[PDB]
């Protein structure tokens, strides 16, 4: 589950009812696939390109 | 930072610098949000009054991207003491909001359990700052960063002349001449996970800098996540 490559989550991983639940830090939203974290510019934790 | 490399454009955007009335950097900080900076409680004794500079990479010259913010509220952990250096943590509320831009952005605050199982079990973290580039040297002009291995907890209890509490963790090298140093205190230790950087430590203290058989000592942010959250709301 979360022990296997972070449950395939981009960020936070929890095991609820023996299944993976992904979540994201503030300023990100959880994608439709329930795994990717989508920035809502200058999201936390990203080096700046512009 | 002893050794390491220069932060190139945009590489260390969560770095804050606490500056004295002489506009001189004495400690670091981490950008948590537009209003809040993470630093060390012990930095608060190193200056009567101070401000926070964001967006700086070279202190010699003012390029244009830098911005200075005055401090509205200082929140120092009420259990810090110079005797132990335990609970070495503070949060600053700024009077005006940070404008995120190139070289100015926050690092992510992680969740406690995930951080401990996933970030702190990483091979390495990254520490940054404007501190000395050698033990006896002068404060650095350029912002630097250094990858520091996480260090086995028993390995670094054995190495320390002072008690390592559960609010601390060790990072760096046994004999390799790379470490954080004085002037880097208060600044970021972040851990990279899938190209996203989470704050994991606050540069705290060490015996000298880059010494053989000694490690860099950092405040364990995961021990204070609830305290940080509370400080940012109340
Ligand atoms: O303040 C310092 N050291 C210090 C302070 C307090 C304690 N300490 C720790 C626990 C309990 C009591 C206590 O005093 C230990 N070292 C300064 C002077 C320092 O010891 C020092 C010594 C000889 C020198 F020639 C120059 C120096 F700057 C190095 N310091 C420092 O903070 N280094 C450091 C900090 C963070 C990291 Cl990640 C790596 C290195
Ligand atoms: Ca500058």
């Amino acid at each position: 589950l979360c022990s296997l490559d972070n449950g395939d989550c981009d960020q936070f991983c929890h095991e609820e009812q023996n299944s993976v639940v992904c979540s994201c830090a503030r300023g990100y939203t959880l994608a439709d696939n329930g795994k990717a974290c989508i920035p809502t510019p200058y999201p936390c934790g990203k080096q700046t390109l512009e | 930072i002893v050794g390491g490399q220069e932060c190139k454009d945009g590489e260390c955007p969560w770095q804050a610098l606490l500056i004295n009335e002489e506009n001189e950097g004495f400690c670091g900080g981490t950008i948590l949000s537009e209003f809040y900076i993470l630093t060390a409680a012990h930095c608060l004794y190193q200056a009567k009054r101070f401000k926070v500079r964001v967006g700086d990479r070279n202190t010699e010259q003012e390029e244009g991207g830098e911005a200075v913010h005055e401090v509205e509220v200082v929140i120092k952990h009420n259990r810090f003491t110079k005797e132990t250096y335990d609970f070495d943590i503070a949060v600053l509320r700024l009077k005006t909001p940070i404008t995120f831009r190139m070289n100015v952005a926050p690092a992510c605050l992680p969740e406690r359990d995930w951080a401990e199982s996933t970030l702190m079990t990483q091979k390495t973290g990254i520490v940054s700052g404007f501190g000395r580039t050698h033990e006896k040297g002068r404060q650095s002009t350029r912002l630097k960063m250094l990858e520091v291995p996480y260090v086995d907890r028993n390995s670094c209890k054995l190495s320390s002349s002072f008690i390592i509490t559960q609010n601390m963790f060790c990072a760096g090298y046994d004999t390799k001449q790379e470490d954080a140093c004085q002037g880097d205190s208060g600044g970021p230790h972040v851990t990279r996970f899938k190209d996203t950087y989470f704050v994991t430590g606050i540069v705290s203290w060490g015996e000298g800098c880059a010494r053989k058989g000694k490690y860099g000592i950092y405040t364990k942010v995961t021990a204070f996540l609830k305290w940080i959250d509370r400080s940012m709301k109340t």
